[PDB]
Order: C-alpha cells, then structure tokens, then sequence
C-alpha cells in the first residue's frame, strides 16, 4: 500500500544488505550510525510494552 | 575497559587520571602557589591489560 | 512497537461502563469530626505542587536546522531549564479533542518520558535583554555558551571518554546529584533513577579504516561481501573484502572515533549561580523578586540535523503550586500560583 | 513576597505554620492515616554570602611549565595558583593525558572470526588444487554459482541486456559476482541449469575459506594481484559437449588476518592436495585494554 | 543555497491545535482519510467526516490504505515542483525506451 | 539456606515468540559436495576437446547442498517440552509399548 | 511566488560560534576539507580531523583543491532539485545526440 | 473501565510463526504444481508417508 | 489429492514469484517469512486514557 | 517537505513603503512600465522614469500591454526553477516530436 | 498415465540429521570458556605448526 504508516507496508518491507549483520563494528559496543534516530524502545522486546 | 577506547590495533586516546595518595586526594588546599609535578608511568605491561 | 496507524488498521475500542471506587478509612465519628473541624479552618489549607512544576513550549524544528526561540517578559522566581528533541510525527495535538493528524502509535515521547533524541544537540547560547549572556562571569569554560558536544575538540575539551565537553559534563552532574566541585564519584543508587544523567550516559567508541590511506577503496553496499556462499543464501565460497582488518600486521592504517548516546534525559540548565540544587527556590530567581526590571530571553540552539521533521521541547521550570481551601460542607475554593509564567486574567 | 508566603513557596514550613492541633494530630495519626504530603515546605535557598558574583571560573587548565620524557618515564611539572580568596579540595585536578596508543598485533578485540563465520571449517575457498604428479594441469574445485548463457566473443556470461536488446559480457574484474545467482531451491535440483559460471582463485597458498581475506584492488569489490592478469577456464560434465562450467581464475594475495591453522599439513605437499583438509580456528581473543581506576599509570 | 543558515528567523511557538502540518493525511475516527488543512476540502463542513471510514471528498483515496502520508497539493510548491520533476524524468525514460525499440527493430530490419 | 525456587519463565510459560526470521543453513564439511568429476575443455577452432589429462575437478553446478535447522524453534521447543511436558501431571502421560514399568 | 517578500520574518542576530552556513566546506589549519555542519559526519568526534591534510572522512573529495565550496546534502532541497535538472538536462542531450546519429544511420541506409 | 476492543489486524502477539515453525521457509506443503504446457495433469511434489 | 483453503494468517511472502508462473514449476521456490510482531496494548499507567 | 508549518515565524508588519514585494511590475503615473524593486535597474536613478510611458531601461517589455505582471528575477529562486521547467518541457516535448516525425519516415519508406 | 513422468515423490519419512544442539551449544561453552584457558603444560601445539 502506498500508505507508509500501515502496518502492511511496514512489515512488507525487507532490509538490505550490508548495513548491518555479524562483522560491522566488531570489538566494540557502539550503536549504528544510522539507528541513532530511532525510538529503542518501538521494539519487540520492550518488556514493558509486551507485558 | 578495552571497548572504552576502541578496537583496532592504534587508536587515539582521551583519558581523565585521579590523584591516588592518600594525603593529596582529599587534601582542601589553601590559597597560595604551588609546583604539582608528577611523573607518569610509560611501561607497557604495567599501563596495560590484556 | 511499530508506529503504524492503528485507526487505519482497524482497531477501535468500545467502554460499556465507567465507575469510580473510593476507599473511605473506617475513624471513630468523633475525631473524624475534629479532623473535619481542624482541616476547615483557613490556617490549614492543603497545598500541593506539580512535580513536573514547568511551562512546556514547544516549538517546531524544520528539517535539517538550527532554532531561535525567545520570550520577552518578567522572570520572578525562576528556577532552570530543561531542553529535549522531540520528533513532530510522534508528537500529538493534545490541546484538541480529537487529533487526525497523528497516525502514530507507539511511545509517543512528549507525554511518555522518553527521550532518545536528546543527543543530538550541539550548543546551547543563552541571552537576556539581547545584551547579556545569563551565565557569564567567565563562569564555564567556554563562557559565552554551553557546548553540549564538540566534533572537532582541538583543545582537550571533552570529558570522560566520550563526545561530550567537560563544561557541559560539570553542568548536568550539578544539575542532577551536585557532585562537580568534590570531585567526580559515583552517585549512590538511590540518587540515580531512571530520569536521570549517568543512568543513561553511554559512552562508546568506534574506529574506522582511515579512508585517507593509499591503497584504501570505499565499497559501495552492494559489492561488500562476507560469507558469500552462506535471503535463502546463494554464491560461492570465495575469499572476502569487508570490514577491513584493523588490528594485526595488516591493518590499512586507523582512524578512531567517539560519541555518546543518552536515552532518557532531560538536559538541565538549573539556574543557580553555582549550578548546585540549594532549595527549591535557588540563588537566583529570589534574587530577582525586588521587581527591579523585566528582561526578555533569546535563547540559541545548535543542534545535529536529521531528516524527519521535529520539535524542540524545552521546560522552563518554575513553582507551579496549588493551595485548596474548603471553608464549609461542600464547597472547594482552589487557587493557583505559577509564579515565573503566571495565567492569572 | 507575601504571595510566596501565602502558597507556601517561601513562606514558613509545615510544623509551624499549621494549627498546633493539626500538627499533633498527624504526629500521632503517622502510622494508619499518614496527613504530612498534604502540606508544603519552602526549602528556600540561601541567597547571600554563598557565591562571589565576581567574575571567576570554575574550571581551570594549568599547561606543563616543564616537562620531560624518557624512555621509561613521563614527568610533567604544574604550577597551579589558588587564587587569592577561592579554595579547591584536591578530590578535584584530575590529570588529563592525550596521546596515541598501537595495542600491537597481539590486541584480538573479539571471539571467533569475523570474514567467514558462517563458513564450514575446513572448507575450501574454491582453491585450484595440484595433482599429485604436479606436472599435469592444476585442478579446480570451485562451485559454479551465477548462472548465465556462454557466447560470443573467448565465451564469456551473460550478464544482463543493455540499453539495446543486446548482450552484455562479464566485466572479469569483477563481475562474475560471488553474491549474485540462483536463488530459490527449484533450479538445480528440479529444473535444470544448463550453462553457469564462477570465480576461481589460481596459484594459491592452499588456505582455508574460514579466514580467507583479501583487500580490494579495485572500486568494485574485486581481488587480484596488481599487474596480474586473469584468464577463464571451461568445464563439462560430460564428452562432445558445449561446456558447462565457466571459471574466472584469478590470482589474489589471500591473506588470514584472524585466524590461524589447526591440523595444518606440511608445506611440501599443503598446496597440492590434502591441504584441503585444513581447518583454521579463531584467534584466541585478548582485549587490550587500560587498566582499571587507571592503575600503575602514575 | 549560498550562504543557507536554515531557520534564520525566530520560531513562533508551536499552536496547541490540530491542523498544524500542511500536508498531512491524518486519519479518521473509524479509521479513513482526512483532507489536510491546507486541502480545499475544509473551507466548509461536511456532516458525515467523522463515524464514517469511506471518503466523502473528491479529492483522497477512497481507501485509508491507499493514501500517501503526504498528499501534494498546489503545484507552486516544493512538492509539486518535485512530482513534475519525477513525471518528466519518466517521460524521458519512456522516450529512451521507446528510442531503444525503434533502434532493435531499424537493426532487425536492416539485417 | 538454598530456598526452593521455580523458574519464572518454567511456572507461567510466557510465548514471546521464536523470531526465527532467519534461516540456520547447515552445510557440508567440503565446501562443494564433491561427487561426480567433470574434464576441462578448450576451444582449438571451431569446437570443443578436452583438455589433457585433466579429469579430477569437482565442479558442482548451483548453489550449495544445505539443510534448513530453525534453530530458534528448536531451541525453544527443546526448552518447552524439557520442562513443562515432563512434569506434566501423571494422567495426561503414557507409558511406551512394549515397556514394563 | 507571486506575493514574496524576502525576509518577510524579524531576522535573529547570527550566532558567534562556527558552522551556521547550512552547506559550506571548510578547512583545517594544515588545509584539509571540513564537512558542511549539516553533514551526517559530525555526529560523532573523529579526533584526528585537525593536523591532517587528507580528508579522515569517507563523504566528500579526498583533496582540498578538488572540493566544492558547496556541496549538496539534501535531495530534498533546492541544490539537490538543481542537480537533478542539470542531470535531466544531459539526459535529454544525450538523447537528443542519439536521435541524431540515428537519423545520420538512416540516410546513410536510404541512400 | 469496563469494555470491549478489537486491537486490529496489525495486532500480532509473538515472533516468528505459529503453525508450520519448523517446516522449512522455501520447503512446498506436498502440493500440485503445473506444467509449462499446461495442458499436461499437474504432477506432485509430494510425500506418502503412512 | 484434496481442494483446501489454505492461507497464510502469522506469515509474509518474501521472494514471491509473479502471480501468473505461480501454481507452475519455480513457483515452488517462495519462501515465506514470519510478519513483524506488534505488540499492542495499553499506554503505560494508561497514559493517554484521560 | 515533510512536517511543514507554512508561516511558522512570527511575521513582522508590513511595510508602509511603495517597492515591498518581489518581482512585480508596476507601472507609473503616464501608464508606462517600472521594473520590480528587485532589477538591476533600480540600482542606479535614471531620471525621466516618471515622465514617459516608453520604458527608459533595458530589461523589460518597451510596452506595458506586452509585459506580464510578475517578471522573473533571479534564476535560482522558484520562479527560474518554474521557467527552468518549462523549457526542459518543451524540450522534451520536441525531441518526442522529431521522434515521431522520424518514425513516421521510417514507415513510409517500409512500404 | 499419458505425458506425467515428473513426480517428485519420495516414498517414506523426510530425511534428515540429528543435531543434539543442547550438549553441542554446552560443550562449546565449556571449551572455549575453560580448555583454552588450562595451563600451557596440559595443552600441546599440533604438528606441522611452528611457534
């Protein structure tokens, strides 16, 4: 749907690669560059939110 | 403490160091001047941790 | 978890019934009405305070700017500020019954207290009467503004290990525990809740492959491969180019890097001379009740660019203080006093 | 102000600006029915003989008069003056030190490896291998993974269609892509390809796929030795045949920067056969780090 | 561009209202499209706007999913500027390809 | 004084979910499969020979031979069963056949 | 664009630090390129900016006499809606020049 | 408060899958498929298992 | 062989091949994807209720 | 784009002055022509403006019949991005026109 | 039957491989986490390998 705030736009979407994935920053705790703007608590695994 | 200044084999540093002595590091000094020269350790195994 | 608009999607909610339950605490009639008697006397008002005692002013970032926001009027009895980046598109319009122009849910961060964005501010210049910066006296190390973060730091100006300036540092653990002047310790745990500064203070530390090297190539993101062979997979097993080796004989030479990044913070500037919490009133503020003059604020904010459109949530605290009154059976008088920004007609 | 006085802002506290009665009234109902947060206090500050007022800082960076620096030691002598009236406790005066640091090749900020991770062990890295005479012509084991028909000008892939309904030929820098082919299961096993094509690594030091790291030569993602050309091979299956298999074998300086060798094979015989079977390892990982609260630095 | 100095005035502070953004497409009560504020949907009233997620305008979606966030009215701003920005850059990718084609079939008929 | 404690993710069995949005990929210890061999061939004018005595590749056309896992739900289910089924009450169990308890 | 009037706001002093031009290259004290402020490269603290000549950074040129003094960061603004023009511009010569060796191929085949 | 809500479809509790968890991603579920005549019967991918 | 009304209610399709060449040969090849967990429910201290 | 607030400023008062807004063509006492207060005509004070209908400058239509309303000044701004436009346009427009005129000679010459 | 010879079936349960990731998972903790770590003595260099 051409409406970015649905649910099914927003699930049907797939990241590309290279951004992230297990070498990037490697040694280091240092959040990505280009997930610094956005909110870490609209996660799954906000323990608030599931309860 | 490794992650602090990064990972890589060089890197750049920017480190604060406290006054340990006991009789210096609570000391309440008085107006006036005074010469603070300390020396600082530069031997590898002891500056570092592996 | 996902912002998506949940009216779009379907979801709706229906209330059937609504009660309220009081809890009445089961006294002897007789000191009940001596309490009674007591409480209506006009000695003994109850008076209460907002926690959150401020003025919320929000105001508008366009994308990829720096603001100037200013009020122009008396400040008696101030208290300190409290300044946060808020993103427009979680930002409702609360001051309206019904808001179609929201579609978002999730945290909304204006009403929820969460904060992530307030690592994105540079410098903070703060100015009284267009004349005089409000804390120059030489007081900070760099006097003429707070700096927040510096990106070049030619001098030793930062602290811990970390983006952020030592001037600023002194200034939030003032702020929030008192602990600059006797030195840096750590606050004890019942001090540091989750409002807090080095609850959220997370320093981190990345160090890139130097682009400037001979021989260096910048990979684009589709030619950046690792375990080609092993998106259902497919390839196969070839030697590799990304994340070039940073330590070992071969290293391609190195160039560090450092930021910090705090999650639930509330910038505080409070406004006291020395930057210390001594009362609820401060230093200043009671240095300002004579009256003498009313003097207008431009402030400054420099400030990380991002492309979604945002807000700026800056506090100005003040004593937001109510005082009931119930002179007789039935009747409540409740006045009110928000003395630095007052609403009084 | 008296306004300040009346909501209580800074006017006088709980206890003796409330009835006597209601005061002892709450001291003693304290336990069951607790009255004190319904009532304000001032905690007014103090507002003279507190601060100067007076134009002076409050952080202050005192340069080195002198310093030195051995080998061994670095000594540096500050002259730092307390004013005239101002007064400092020494839990402050924090020595701030600015350098550069190598942590050497020894530093490993990490378990494990971190090019081919998901690799098998001791898997090969499409190395061309020796026969055992070593005078035959060195065999191949790549896997042929991009699938392209073969034609034209010395038989290269097909790439793509350009702006033209024309063919477009593999770039052989780098285009025969190791990311880039079948996906989905259902080719290969139920349809059948008929033509493919692959990268081949061609002299090698016979190392295994886990570390297997090469730095780029050129702007595109490809490896190969500088002034070193790379030519194709064909491959087939069967007999009389148009050929299956193309194999851009090409000759890189694969270095292991993480790993290093279990169970490796000697040297006489590592490159040509049974070399395969090494299995590399992660590297051990250090963590070279300060010491902690800075200790043995001064 | 020279010389930008992005927000260069002094910011009004933000209205409490709703109707702030210009171009938003908000969203119904039930669930629907609302015209944004700067729409010429909202110079009068409509009865059935709200508790009703079908659109009752001439302009919008007739569904609420199959409406951008950000609908692009007045063709004198950014945004119209840029939409016949993209519709003539794929004018001109039409004309390329239809370019190519006449190119394929001059050489097929050529030989 | 070790008190006894249940597991609070063992006594209220909470289904977060699995995220096993990716797959686990197993493959074999040779990185081709090698099985059949195949000849290297050479254009000398105008078709195909082989070339001599080259007959030892094991060229293996396609991706690579693998086998899905679901780590994650394996994991999980393997956490699940391990322990809630097992200590499920004694009626809702049965013994195996051709078992002698 | 019909009723503009520039500057139609109450302008605020400019600040008294550096990097208020939305998108202006600097330099270092040893040459060397400095990003625009808006530039999504000071974000963090790349420490070994200063005492270099090379450009530390992966955006913009390596070489000081080979970067622009402007420099576009945002396709949404009016730099990069310019530079989509000038892009578009080639574009319709580089099609036009095709068209015309075209129509030279086309003679050349008639007679 | 006392009532009734439909949270959505968007609405979904737990990661991952419910049903077919440990079935491969691109595995078939033993189904028909056709032939590119199409005229031909449509074979199966299938699996007899009792 | 049996006609059933199978959907997928907790899975997406990623990688799906056009809805023409679907029922035929490679169309075998999809491999589905779980949908995004969402999570809804209540505002903390239901913030927003009032 | 995204999140605009049209006039989120505080607007200063208009002001009183003849030569306010940008890019409008005037005219004087005797129905003649005036440039803009935005031309570089306006620089200098040419003495006779104010006494003939002919205009006495260079830019501009010599008749105030034949000049439009809002001139386009400054090629960077929006209108000279509109004008821009409008040419690449009309560019596209007549390469789609020779296109066409030279697929119709291809076809006549196929028979 | 006429022109349908491109069944795929296989007759019996799916052929697979047991994995036993729970005593896996353990042992590779316990190795990495304690055998590197024992003391040179115990541990030997392998052969063809030169320190």
């Amino acid at each position: 749907p051409p409406n970015t705030n649905t649910y099914e736009y927003m699930n049907g979407r797939i990241p590309v690669s290279g951004l992230i994935d297990t070498y990037v920053n490697i040694g280091t705790r240092w959040s990505p560059d280009v997930m610094d703007n956005v909110n870490p608590f609209n996660h799954h695994r906000n323990s608030g939110l599931r309860y | 403490r490794s992650q602090l200044l990064g990972n890589g084999r060089f890197c750049d540093f920017h480190i604060q160091v406290p006054q340990k002595f006991f009789a210096i590091r609570n000391l309440l000094l008085l107006p006036g001047t005074y010469t603070y020269e300390w020396s600082f350790r530069k031997d590898v195994n002891m500056i570092l941790q592996s | 978890t996902l912002g998506n608009d949940l009216r779009v999607d379907g979801a709706t909610v229906n209330i059937t019934s609504v009660n309220l339950y009081a809890s009445f605490f089961p006294m002897s009639h007789n000191t009940a009405s001596t309490l009674e008697a007591m409480l209506r006397n006009d000695t003994n008002d109850q008076s209460f305070n907002d926690y959150l005692s401020a003025a919320n002013m929000l105001y508008p970032i366009p994308p990829n700017a720096t603001q100037l926001p200013i009020p122009s009027r008396n400040w008696a009895a101030f208290r300190g500020w409290s300044l946060t980046r808020l993103k427009q598109r979680e930002t409702p319009a609360l001051g309206s019954p019904f808001d179609p122009y929201f579609t978002y849910s999730g945290t909304i961060p204006y009403l929820d207290g969460t904060f992530y964005l307030s690592h994105t501010f540079r410098k903070v210049a703060i100015q009284f009467d267009s004349s005089v910066t409000w804390p120059g006296n030489d007081r900070l190390l760099t006097p003429n503004e707070f700096e927040i973060k510096i990106s070049v730091d030619g001098e030793g100006y930062n602290v811990a290990q970390s983006n952020m300036t030592k001037d600023w540092f002194l200034v939030q653990m003032l702020a929030n525990y008192n602990i600059g002047y006797q030195g840096y310790h750590l606050p004890p745990d019942y001090k540091d809740r989750t409002f807090s500064f080095l609850h959220n203070f997370i320093p981190m530390c990345r160090q890139v492959p130097n682009p400037a090297t001979e021989g260096y190539f910048g990979l684009g993101i589709v030619n950046h491969r690792t375990t080609p062979a092993y998106a259902p997979r497919e390839g196969h097993p070839y030697p590799q180019l990304a994340l070039p080796p940073h330590w070992d004989p071969r290293h391609a030479l190195r160039d560090p890097e450092r930021k910090f990044l705090c999650d639930r913070t509330l910038w505080r500037i409070p406004f006291s001379s020395n930057f210390m919490s001594m009362g609820s009133l401060t230093d200043l503020g009671q240095n300002l009740l004579y009256a003498n003059a009313a003097h207008a604020l431009d402030m400054t904010f420099e400030m990380d660019p991002i492309n979604e459109p945002t807000l700026l949530y800056v506090l100005f605290e003040v004593f937001d203080v109510a005082r009931v009154h119930q002179p007789h059976r039935g009747v409540i008088e409740v006045v009110y006093l928000r003395t630095p920004f007052s609403a009084g007609n | 102000l008296p306004q300040w006085s009346y909501m209580h802002i800074a006017g006088q506290d709980a206890s003796e600006y409330l009835s006597p009665g209601l005061v002892q009234f709450a001291q003693a109902t304290e336990s069951y029915f607790n009255i004190g947060n319904k009532f304000r206090n001032p905690t007014v500050a103090p507002t003279h003989d507190v601060t100067t007022e007076r134009s002076q800082r409050l952080q202050l960076r005192f340069v080195p008069v002198d310093r030195e620096d051995t080998q061994y030691s670095y000594k540096t002598r500050f002259q730092l003056a307390v004013g005239d009236n101002r007064v400092l406790d020494m839990a402050s005066t924090y020595f701030d030190i600015r350098g550069t640091l190598d942590r050497g090749a020894s530093f490993k900020p990490y378990s494990g490896t971190a090019y081919n991770s998901f690799a098998p062990k001791s898997a090969p890295n499409n190395t061309q291998f020796r026969q055992a005479n070593n005078g035959h012509p060195a065999q191949t084991i790549a896997q042929a993974s991009y699938v392209a028909t073969i034609g034209g000008a010395n038989n290269d892939l097909q790439m793509g269609v350009d702006e033209r309904q024309l063919p477009v030929y593999a770039n052989t820098t780098y285009q025969p892509e190791p990311q880039l082919g079948i996906e989905g299961w259902t080719a290969g096993s139920m349809a059948v390809i008929d033509q493919a094509g692959g990268r081949v690594l061609r002299n090698p030091t016979q190392t295994p796929c886990y570390g297997s790291y090469a730095k780029p030569t050129n702007e595109h993602g490809g490896i190969t030795k500088a002034n070193t050309q790379v030519e194709k091979k064909y491959y087939r299956t069967g007999d009389n045949g148009n050929p299956e298999t193309v194999f851009y074998t090409e000759e890189a300086d694969v270095l292991t920067p993480d790993t290093h060798l279990v169970h490796a094979v000697p040297a006489a015989d590592r490159a040509k056969v049974e070399g395969l079977s090494q299995h590399a390892a992660p590297n051990r990982p250090n963590f070279i780090g300060f010491r902690d609260c800075f200790v043995g630095l001064m | 561009e020279e010389g930008r100095i992005y927000v260069p005035y002094v910011t009004a502070r933000l209205p409490k209202w709703s109707g702030s953004v210009q171009d938003k497409t908000g969203s119904n009560m039930l669930g629907g499209v609302v015209l944004p504020p700067n729409s010429q949907a909202h110079r009068t009233e409509t009865v059935g706007t709200e508790a009703t997620r079908d659109n009752l305008h001439a302009e919008g979606a007739r569904r609420p999913e199959d409406q951008t966030p950000y609908m692009i009215l007045v063709e004198d701003s950014l945004g119209g500027l840029k939409r016949r920005m993209d519709l003539l850059e794929e004018s001109n990718q039409q004309l390329l390809a239809t370019l190519n084609r006449l190119r394929t079939g001059l050489a097929a008929y050529v030989q | 004084q070790a008190m006894d404690s249940y597991d609070p993710e063992v006594r209220v069995i909470d289904n977060v979910g699995v995220e096993d949005e990716m797959p686990n990929y197993c493959f074999p210890l040779s990185g081709v499969q090698i099985g059949n061999r195949s000849h290297e061939v050479q254009r000398n004018q105008q078709q195909w020979q082989n070339v001599a005595n080259s007959d030892n590749n094991y060229i293996g056309k396609g991706n690579l031979p693998a086998m899905e896992i679901n780590l994650a739900a394996n994991l999980w289910r393997s956490f699940l069963y391990s322990n809630v089924a097992l200590y499920l009450p004694d009626n809702l169990k049965f013994t195996p056949h051709n078992i002698q308890l």
